[PDB]
């Protein structure tokens, strides 16, 4: 029963951990959305420049 | 026609000059965007794709 409480309790802070990597992948997405945005219109004016 | 005087000769050279005086202008003075499309020579191009 001891050890099993501690595996128990080891998963459940490991599950709850877990929720930090999406959370900076999507920070990171959403970062990385303005570098898309901003070349994307870069290549706009660079298409009405050429 | 050999009917016409000197001077009548004389007169028609006038409407000549002033007729080549402002085709030497149309052409050297018009412009289009700051460019001269007609006084100096060159190539320009349209891009008209991604």
């Amino acid at each position: 029963a001891n050890r099993f409480t501690s595996n128990i309790k080891g998963l459940t802070q490991a599950a709850r951990n877990a929720n930090d990597g999406i959370s900076v992948a999507q920070t990171t997405e959403g970062a990385l959305s303005e570098i898309n945005n901003n070349l994307q219109r870069i290549r706009e004016l660079t298409v009405q420049a050429s | 026609t050999g009917t016409n005087s000197d001077s009548d000769l004389d007169s028609i050279q006038d409407e000549i000059k002033s007729r080549l005086d402002e085709i030497d202008r149309v052409s050297g003075q018009t412009q289009f965007n700051g460019v001269n499309v007609l006084a100096k020579d060159g190539s320009m191009k349209i891009q008209v794709g991604a």
